[PDB]
């Protein structure tokens, strides 16, 4: 009876701890759903960023050798 | 120093370089990023490992209060009440009853 009330100090902390890690894993959760969204928009970008490349290599050798 | 401090083909050479850095620098990024993602992963198990011991010891401690507060209700007990109650308390929770 006071033992049940030194259980709901009990259960108070323990709620705490409770929604922190709980907000925590969402977060984290959160943080790795977002990284490899980032991931994937670099990884989606990569031929065309590779792409672009070697038309700019082509591009500059064919651009100073028509100059020259 | 006097004269030196008086004193097309620039934008060909300045883009390649341009557009190169750009591709190398998302290309680390990459690679960092994936490492850094498994970290978090990895992580995130150690997290999921940690709350989810909590969460079985959070719902013990719900039990206990539930029933206690059930039977602090204003109704009489029942005696068999009684004797399971203590029957379950003393045999489940042995180190939280002494």
């Amino acid at each position: 009876e006071d033992i049940l009330a030194k259980l709901k100090l009990r259960i108070q902390e323990r709620d705490e701890a409770l929604n922190f890690r709980k907000e925590e894993k969402r977060k984290l959760e959160q943080n790795i759903e977002e990284n490899k969204s980032m991931i994937a928009k670099i990884e989606m970008e990569l031929p065309n960023q590779s792409t672009k490349y070697t038309m700019y290599q082509e591009l500059r050798v064919y651009s100073r050798s028509l100059l020259e | 120093y006097d004269s030196f401090s008086m004193k097309l083909i620039h934008n060909l050479n300045l883009l390649v370089d341009l557009t190169e850095e750009g591709i190398r620098r998302s290309n680390q990024q990459l690679i960092s990023l994936k490492d850094q993602t498994t970290a978090l992963e990895y992580d995130l198990q150690q997290v999921q490992k940690s709350l989810g011991t909590e969460e079985q010891e959070a719902q013990h401690i719900k039990d206990v209060y539930e029933l206690i507060d059930g039977f602090s209700s204003n109704r009489s007990p029942s005696m068999e009440e009684c004797q399971e109650l203590f029957r379950r308390l003393r045999s489940e929770f042995p180190h939280e009853y002494e």
